[PDB]
């Protein structure tokens, strides 16, 4: 059953490595979301840090790709980080080469065309990693783009990736359902970071302080996360209405 | 089964346990901590004297990388110095194109993607280490702790090898006793004791402290050994606390 | 490291066989059918299409008939794939050597140097061997007319009438019975047709099914003509031998 | 050669002289020194000939592979950097120079290339042999706010300044316009003032006037068949 | 068991059977005993023969007019290593004027034999050295174990028996030790340790290899009648 | 010391009514010295012309490549090449050396199999295509033939007329030229028939 | 080409003409000289313009890289990484290059890299063919800690100066302002500093 | 930190079987439905959007991808296999054929450097074969509209029609049936819809259908004018308007 071990065909017709990464990429326990506004794309994730010798400050699986580009991960962090570390050597590589930066579409087929190559290529096994891809593109405007351990990757209206992924995917599901639109109709990223925190709330049904959440934002021509303090003004807000 | 023969496999779990019968070499070596303090960070290691024959303060465990940054590790001991050459090579060249010596979190992710490189291919051998290091650069003091995975973090106490729990009980204390902050001086005390108190895990043998630190007031920002009266002091300090 | 994965395709058995030769050579027997006869006259190539779909179309198909130069052609039997690869080789040798020596490249030089690639997969490279029987129709100045085959070992040799594919062992036998030295072209595109037509696992041969050629030394004038066979050529020649 | 480019309103515009020689001798009366890059990005080459006309082809070729590959329109300076990138890894060996001009989603662009790999941004260009006759009327006549009919005369100007003062440009005026919003259009003999006049007599021999030693006929087809 | 194919795989218990195995080989060959005081540094070592027409095999080498070693194990991967370390001691003399420093010579054994141990096809080195050397921080005493841990000692013993030669300079470490401008006695102590290693075959001129090396005296090996002085 | 002029020679070829016409002379020299009277230096792939002028090596050597390139093309493409395609095909494989260029003036000339459109087309040493509607001239004669066919040519010329009109411009530029002459070759082509004619000239 | 980066109280300014020359024929009389490697890092170009913007590039991507992975660089940072490709491609190039950037820690900063490949700090630096008719000037004139507005006097003065009397140097005086307020692009025409 | 896998990972078995292939081709099995029709004056290529969740942007992946202006292809299988295959794809058409020749390569010229690529992966050290097989339709000069399948293998055949992955045995069947050597190429994607339609189980419109075709050039999408020659891409990817018309007529 050496089929198993490397990146060859089982008789099913399946990858069996490329199954046992996507199993990896829970390893941490943590679920993220992306949502879309108007002018941006705020990206949130769960923030665990159980040991108190921990430095929380340290402790992030969301990364400035770019400027322009944000990138959270699901997976464990030194597969992250393989991955965080090449992104940021394409994107600039790519502002070099071509002459503009590198759009949040591109990276991700680039990164998931380098996953393919895992799948395909037995040496390198791939990485037990989902990558999710924010910006707000010059041309396309608020994008989110995810990619996985196969290889495989696609644009969305909006995201959830980790063990619960499924409750929050509904839960936006059913909100899309009723609004009609590709996006969350606002104007201000505050907003829209106090939506995604709230929906996200409601999904996992457990409630969040401060050091809990970890956010990322992406506005025309800039990515950025969020402090403690930022993310606290948010949860005071959502709380008193 | 047949997924923990060759590194770089997924188990069915999503493991790769190469890398966890890598840890199981760190957990069996000698205690090793580090202490986030003030200014600084303090690096302390337990040696076991195997024998009389050993020449004291001679088989000198902890080592510099660049003039800031100390590094210490449990495990096997060859695999440790491997990474801090590499480590040294990484900061060498850092120094090289950017002039300024290498920030400690631009070095932690250094070391970082150098050992999960090692977790990639079934043609390499994960490393057997846990690697405690860290020091002063332009942004302050930072201290890290890297796993034979290539995980690593930022930590206020960090502490491996065989008396791990031990070490980091009494790492959590300080945590909680000192929330305005702890000394350098303090800190190489505080070291000497804990080392002290985690030497209960391998007491057959008895053992020789040997601490380093790097502070911005004590040892301006560069990497120091504690030595002649500061360390007899701390040793001093460690056995009357046991006791 | 790796060698717990390496199949190991280029060692000897206990018995002094090449292990991925003999199953390649057990690919090859479930391949279609393909027949080469060598008259006084000319050469003709005839093979049986393995895949009958009424939706494929034939006219712009070639899976086992390739021309490798205007002189010489072959017939495969295996992995199509492979044999391209092979042919493009084939090919490219033979405008090296027109090149060099300003002359058309020799049938045996052309076929000697086709073996010898396949013989490296099985001595050296770790890598599986081509799945591949090719029969070779030429013609040159220094031995006329020329049948040869080849197959993944490497090894070639040539031939009066020969088969490669499936049923050979039955396909040799009739050929064997039938063929004669004073044979001429018109008389061997009848037996290569009954032979094929009495071998195949089908329930009957029709033109669809087929891919069939000749080289002729009875073009305008003395020269060498090449004729691939078009679908309603097949057609008539069928109904002329009383096939159909 | 004279080759010219100027911006507009909402476009930039190209123009070209459609003369190739060889030192002292005119090679071609009438060629293309507006190369094609992708749909709406242009170049006009001097220099080399053959490296002109090379290098625009080799990053055309690439321009069109990245924008199959990112899904977007081709951006001008993307070829820019490609041009640049791939003239100065050459020192200047590869002896053309250009100006590259289109549209894309960020604008309009005009830009000019030399053979070791320096790039300038314009508002009006122009190089080759009659880049000073053409600069000369750029320089007199060219303002902010352009109209597409007053862009056109003043580029078809500057290539006219070269083609009759400069002996290195000749022959016939070729302009592409590359406006906002719109399909580029690609101006071949624009201008045509340098139709050569009628002949004063008709130098047709008569018939068998030339000595003929022997004669045969070519078999150019396959096999003559039986 | 299934973990001890090759020197890249781990044990489910972290151990690496490869270079255990290695360790092995080591136990299997000749004793040989290193010693020092703050002036001297001595190698003694039993050499081993094949039969009684053959030759006894030699078991020191040396590496600089200052230092040198003795092996126990494989030769070959001995004369793989002291090579190593001759050009080692030779590119510090050639390009900065230094001799090699017997500490920094201990890590880029260290080094060498770590590279074996974490890269596949390759094997571990089959040998443990005892380097003896005087530099410019006095006598030193250094063993090298092909899993790459190499130790600063006062004294040592490696291969068969070598623990009755071990315990022997753990009792005696405070005399000899103090042997400070005496070559002949640092000799005689390390002849009289390596004897705790002896069974049935006792110490002949042919069988013994002694070298040492210290503050006015190069590194310099004695064999044969040489060495008869201390039988 | 200039490699395109040792050897010598020259190539023209002109456009008529529903036909082409290539002609080369045939000398092949060493500088002064004659060395052949024979060296034709007009070769032909299915239907499509190439004359080549320049280093004799050359000359040989790019006939055998274009022989070797467009007996592959004609495997693996079912079908001969033709003009417009050939044309790209020369001009590739002659930038393709660049740096250390083939010293050469080629010049193709056919007509398309299935527009039935008359082609001709000449290049620089290094790949540069000049195609014309009128006349393509190339070698040591060159600025002769360029004389001899911008007066001589005229468009349309029935074959029979385009003939003569090609033969005297080569015939009168080869004779003010050192390095040319010694005999000279005329093609007619038409869509399906060549005629190929040797000239008389003088042997000096 | 006439080129300057000064430091000043609030920050540093750099300074350039607009003329690019092939022999005497003017190529572009409203050149960008002033060119970007990071937000408040610029340089000031002389010598072979395919090498300097061929260097430029390359630093402006390996600055990028760098904030993508360990934050904004300092200005010693960029001079060094400037240096590192100038010196060891010494035999291949011709660049002139003048390094100016603003840190809120260091303040104003400049850094000149002649074609050696060799590295300065200075209070203020000039390059390029029109700097030689200028160093009795603004060595005379110069002063630390000046205002913002003196501080473009003095290089409005200088290159004023420069373009007078260099043939190469000439059109426009564009000049590009660090300070922690940000960015601020100013430009000077014939007329307003000929009559100086 | 080395690639040892420089033997073949796909052997022969002792019946002859190459198991990587044949396991390749149980992957495309399981694929989704995608089919090709040629009629005299096009050629139509179609599949389902399987959307793998409701708030993924189905129209950000494309199964349909351009190669050539006159070239287009479909997959069954394994899609970030086929991602690849097609930027591998469209760049041989480049550097072995657009750089040398001037003008794009014919349809089965283009094929064959793909079934090329994808044998090499059936032979070469330390690979698998790719999961996928491939329909490409296409048109050139001399060649006129064609219709290729590329499997695992590298194999090729040419089809009148054809359908490849889940339900290409009862596709097939279907296509037969309606098939013959008169179709117009609207009465192609008339059959193309109904053939797909069997195939499929939730939603059937413009947003859940991908569907191109060769046909007529198109001067209109060319983007630029002044050039007689270049007339446009014969390639075009119906709009999910112009899918929901003809759903109508059906
Ligand atoms: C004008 C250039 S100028 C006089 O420098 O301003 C035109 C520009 C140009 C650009 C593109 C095209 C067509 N795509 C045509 C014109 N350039 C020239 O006319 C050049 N001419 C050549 O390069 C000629 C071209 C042949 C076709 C006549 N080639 C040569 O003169 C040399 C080229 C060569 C150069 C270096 C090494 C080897 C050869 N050859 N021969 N033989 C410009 C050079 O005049
Ligand atoms: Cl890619
Ligand atoms: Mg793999
Ligand atoms: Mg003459
Ligand atoms: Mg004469
Ligand atoms: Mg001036």
């Amino acid at each position: 059953g050496y089929d198993r071990h490397i990146t060859i065909f089982s008789p099913e017709g399946r990858l069996y490595q490329v199954e046992y990464a996507f199993k990896a990429t829970n390893q941490t326990n943590i679920n993220s979301l992306a949502v879309r506004g108007k002018d941006c794309t705020v990206v949130i994730s769960q923030k665990k840090v159980p040991d108190k010798l921990l430095d929380p400050t340290t402790v992030s699986y969301i990364f400035c790709i770019s400027r322009t580009i944000g990138m959270v991960v699901n997976g464990p962090i030194p597969d992250a980080r393989n991955a965080a570390l090449r992104a940021k050597a394409e994107a600039a590589e790519f502002r070099y080469k071509y002459g503009y930066d590198m759009p949040c579409d591109v990276l991700a087929k680039r990164m998931a065309n380098l996953s393919q190559i895992y799948t395909q290529r037995a040496y390198m096994r791939p990485l037990g990693v989902i990558l999710t891809f924010v910006s707000v593109d010059e041309e396309l405007g608020p994008s989110i783009y995810k990619t996985d351990p196969a290889g495989y990757y696609v644009g969305y209206k909006a995201t959830a990736t980790g063990p619960k992924q499924q409750e929050i995917t509904t839960n936006l599901e059913n909100h899309f359902k009723k609004s009609k639109i590709d996006h969350i109709n606002e104007e201000s990223w505050e907003k829209v970071v106090e939506f995604a925190i709230t929906h996200m709330i409601d999904a996992l049904g457990t409630e969040f302080s401060k050091n809990d959440l970890e956010v990322g934002v992406a506005t025309k021509d800039k990515f950025f996360t969020l402090s403690a303090e930022n993310i606290e003004e948010r949860l005071v807000a959502i709380a008193e209405q | 089964t047949g997924y923990d023969l060759s590194n770089s496999v997924f188990s069915p779990d999503g493991r790769n346990f190469q890398v966890e019968y890598a840890v199981k070499a760190v957990e069996n070596g000698t205690t090793s901590i580090g202490i986030k303090c003030n200014d600084g960070v303090v690096f302390a290691v337990e040696k076991l004297i195997t024998s009389k024959l050993l020449v004291p303060q001679k088989n000198v465990k902890i080592q510099v990388v660049d003039r800031h940054i100390g590094c210490v590790y449990s495990g096997l001991i060859p695999d440790g110095r491997h990474l801090v050459n590499r480590g040294r090579e990484e900061a060498a060249s850092f120094k090289k194109l950017y002039k300024t010596p290498i920030p400690i979190p631009a070095f932690a992710d250094r070391l970082g993607q150098y050992v999960q490189a090692h977790t990639l291919y079934n043609s390499v051998r994960p490393f057997g280490v846990s690697t405690i290091f860290g020091g002063v650069d332009k942004n302050g003091a930072h201290l890290y702790m890297l796993e034979p995975s290539g995980s690593y973090w930022g930590y206020k106490g960090a502490a491996t090898g065989k008396g791990r729990q031990s070490a980091k009980a009494e790492l959590e204390k300080l945590v909680d006793h000192h929330p305005e902050g702890l000394s350098a001086r303090e800190a190489v005390k505080q070291a000497a004791k804990i080392i002290y108190l985690a030497h209960e895990d391998n007491k057959e043998k008895d053992f020789e402290l040997e601490i380093s630190w790097c502070s911005l007031s004590e040892t301006n920002g560069l990497h120091k050994f504690v030595k002649g009266d500061l360390l007899q002091e701390a040793i001093d300090f460690a056995q009357k606390e046991i006791n | 490291g790796s060698r717990r994965y390496d199949s190991r395709t280029t060692i000897f058995s206990p018995e002094g066989r090449l292990y991925q030769v003999e199953y390649a050579l057990e690919s090859i027997s479930h391949a279609g059918t393909a027949i080469g006869i060598m008259a006084s006259d000319g050469i003709v190539l005839a093979a049986e299409r393995k895949v009958t779909s009424t939706l494929l179309e034939q006219d712009t198909s070639t899976e086992k008939l390739y021309k490798l130069n205007d002189k010489i052609a072959v017939a495969v039997a295996g992995l199509t794939a492979d044999a391209e690869i092979l042919i493009n080789t084939a090919r490219i040798h033979a405008q090296n050597y027109l090149k060099t020596y300003n002359e058309d490249i020799p049938v045996e030089i052309l076929v000697r140097r086709l073996s010898d690639i396949k013989q490296g997969y099985t001595q050296h490279g770790g890598l599986r061997p081509f799945g591949v029987s090719f029969i070779y129709a030429g013609y040159d100045d220094r031995y006329g007319y020329q049948l040869y085959t080849s197959n993944p070992s490497g090894n070639y040799t040539g031939w009066k009438a020969i088969s490669v594919g499936a049923n050979t062992s039955a396909a040799q036998t009739l050929l064997q019975m039938d063929y004669k030295d004073d044979m001429k072209v018109d008389d061997a595109i009848e037996l290569a047709l009954k032979t094929l037509s009495k071998t195949t696992d089908s329930s009957a041969l029709t033109y669809d099914r087929l891919e069939f050629a000749t080289i002729r030394k009875g073009a305008n004038d003395g020269e060498v003509y090449q004729k691939i066979f078009k679908p309603q050529e097949i057609k008539d020649i069928l109904v002329k031998t009383g096939i159909t | 050669t004279t080759i010219a480019g100027l911006v507009f309103q909402d476009g930039v515009i190209l123009g070209a002289d459609t003369r190739a020689t060889n030192d002292s001798v005119v090679a071609d009366k009438s060629c293309e020194k507006i190369h094609f890059i992708a749909p709406k990005i242009y170049c006009c080459g001097a220099g080399v000939a053959a490296d002109a006309e090379a290098v625009t082809q080799l990053i055309g070729s690439n321009i069109e592979l990245h924008s199959l590959y990112t899904s977007r329109e081709p951006r001008v300076v993307s070829a820019l950097q490609m041009l640049k990138q791939h003239l100065f890894k050459y020192q200047g060996h590869i002896g053309a120079y250009l100006i590259v001009a289109g549209v894309d989603p960020t604008g309009s662009h005009l830009f000019s290339i030399h053979a070791h790999g320096s790039t300038d941004v314009g508002y009006y260009l122009s190089l080759g042999s009659g880049s000073l006759a053409a600069m000369a009327v750029l320089e007199s006549h060219w303002k902010q706010d352009l109209t597409k009919e007053e862009a056109i005369k003043l580029a078809s100007d500057a290539i006219q300044a070269g083609i009759w003062n400069d002996l290195g440009s000749g022959s016939n005026v070729d302009v592409c316009v590359m406006e906002i919003g719109k399909d580029a259009e690609y101006l071949r003999n624009y201008l045509t003032p340098n139709v050569r006049e009628e002949k004063q007599k008709s130098y047709k021999f008569p018939r068998g006037t030339t000595a003929v030693l022997k004669e045969s006929i070519v078999n150019i087809c396959d096999i003559q068949e039986e | 068991n299934n973990y001890d194919g090759d020197t890249v795989t781990f044990s489910p218990t972290g151990r690496l059977f490869q270079v255990e195995y290695a360790l092995e080989a080591i136990k299997q060959g000749s004793v040989t005993v290193g010693l020092r005081s703050n002036t001297h540094a001595v190698l003694v070592a039993l050499k081993r023969n094949a039969d009684e027409l053959s030759s006894y095999q030699k078991k020191i080498i040396k590496c600089d007019e200052h230092m040198g070693l003795s092996l126990a194990g494989l030769a070959p991967d001995a004369r793989v290593l002291s090579n190593y370390l001759r050009q080692q001691c030779n590119y510090s003399s050639l390009v900065f004027n230094r001799k090699l420093a017997v500490e920094r010579a201990g890590h880029l054994l260290c080094d060498k034999a770590q590279k074996n141990t974490q890269s596949y096809g390759g094997r571990p080195y089959g040998v443990g050295l005892l380097i003896i050397g005087y530099d410019k921080s006095g006598a030193h005493l250094l063993e090298f174990q092909p899993s790459g841990n190499v130790t600063e000692l006062y004294g040592t013993a490696i291969g068969a028996r070598s623990q009755g030669a071990k315990t022997y300079l753990e009792r005696t470490l405070d005399t000899f030790i103090k042997i400070d401008g005496n070559p002949d006695e640092l000799i005689k102590a390390g002849v009289e340790a390596i004897s705790q290693s002896l069974r049935d075959e006792s110490l002949t001129v042919d069988n013994l290899s002694i070298a040492i090396v210290g503050k006015d005296t190069p590194f310099t090996i004695y064999d044969g009648e040489a060495v008869a002085k201390y039988i | 010391s200039d490699p395109s002029s040792i050897n010598g020679g020259i190539v023209v070829a002109m456009t008529g009514k529903d036909c082409v016409a290539i002609a080369c002379d045939l000398r092949l020299g060493s500088q002064s010295l004659g060395v052949s009277n024979k060296f034709e230096k007009i070769f032909h792939y299915g239907h499509v012309f190439l004359g080549i002028t320049g280093l004799a090596t050359d000359v040989t050597t790019l006939n055998e490549m274009f022989r070797y390139k467009t007996n592959l093309y004609k495997l693996k493409e079912e079908r001969a090449i033709e003009p417009e395609t050939f044309t790209q095909l020369v001009s590739s494989s002659l930038y393709e050396r660049r740096f250390g260029p083939y010293f050469v003036g080629p010049v193709v000339a056919g007509i398309n199999s299935k527009s039935g459109k008359p082609f001709i087309a000449g290049f620089d040493l290094i790949g540069c295509i000049d195609e014309a509607k009128d006349f393509i001239v190339s070698g040591t004669a060159s600025d002769q033939l360029f004389g001899m066919c911008e007066s001589l040519y005229e468009p349309n010329l029935e074959p029979e007329d385009l003939f003569e009109t090609i033969s005297q411009a080569l015939l009168n530029a080869a004779d003010r030229d050192a390095l040319s002459g010694w005999g000279a070759v005329v093609y007619i082509i038409k869509k399906d028939e060549v005629v190929k004619r040797y000239l008389k000239m003088r042997q000096d | 080409t006439s080129i300057m980066a000064v430091t000043f109280k609030d920050g540093v300014i750099l300074g350039a003409d607009s003329r690019t020359t092939t022999g005497a024929y003017i190529a572009n009389r409203v050149t960008d000289k002033l060119t970007r490697v990071h937000d408040k890092i610029w340089c000031c170009r002389s010598g072979s313009a395919a090498d300097t913007q061929a260097i430029a590039d390359i630093v402006q991507y390996h600055l990028e890289l760098y904030t993508s992975q360990y934050g904004t660089p300092s200005t010693e940072t960029a001079a060094s990484v400037f240096k590192e490709l100038c010196y060891e491609n010494k035999d291949n190039l011709t660049a002139g290059i003048i390094v100016a950037g603003y840190d809120d820690k260091n303040k104003g900063e400049v850094y000149t890299i002649p074609l050696g490949g060799s590295v300065h700090k200075l209070p203020y630096a000039i390059a390029g063919s029109g700097s030689t008719f200028i160093y009795g000037y603004c060595d005379k004139n110069f002063r630390e800690n000046m205002s913002k507005e003196e501080t473009v006097d003095f290089i409005k003065h200088s290159l004023s100066q420069a373009i007078k009397w260099d043939g190469s140097s000439g059109g426009v005086i564009r000049m590009v302002v660090l300070t922690a307020a940000g960015v601020e692009r100013l430009i000077f025409y014939p007329d307003e500093y000929e009559q100086l | 930190m080395t690639d040892r896998y420089s033997f073949s990972l796909t052997t022969f078995s002792p019946s002859g079987k190459l198991g990587q292939i044949d396991y390749a081709l149980t992957a495309v099995k399981q694929g989704v439905t995608s089919l090709g029709i040629k009629a005299t004056n096009g050629v139509v290529i179609a599949t389902e959007k399987k959307s793998s969740s409701p708030l993924a942007m189905s129209e950000t992946l494309s199964k349909v991808s351009l190669l050539t202006p006159d070239i287009g292809a479909v997959y069954s299988g394994m899609g970030p296999d086929y991602r690849v295959l097609v930027d591998k794809s469209r760049k041989v058409a480049h550097t072995s054929y657009k750089r040398i020749y001037g003008e794009y390569p014919p349809t089965k010229l283009l094929v064959s450097e793909v079934a090329k690529i994808m044998q090499e992966a059936t032979q070469s050290g330390g690979v698998r074969p790719f999961g996928v097989s491939l329909l490409i339709a296409g048109h050139d000069e001399f060649n006129g509209f064609s219709l290729y399948q590329v499997d695992p293998s590298g194999s090729y055949f040419p089809w009148k029609a054809t359908a490849i992955g889940k339900g290409s045995v009862a596709a097939k069947t279907f296509l037969e049936k309606r098939w013959n050597d008169e179709l117009e190429l609207e009465d192609a994607i008339h059959i193309a819809l109904l053939t797909l339609k069997e195939s499929v189980e939730g939603e059937f419109n413009g947003d859940t259908i991908e569907l191109a075709i060769i046909g007529d050039e198109n001067p209109d999408l060319l983007g630029y004018t002044g050039i007689p020659t270049d007339k446009g891409p014969r390639f075009r990817k119906l709009t999910s308007q112009e899918i929901n018309d003809r759903l109508e007529a059906l």
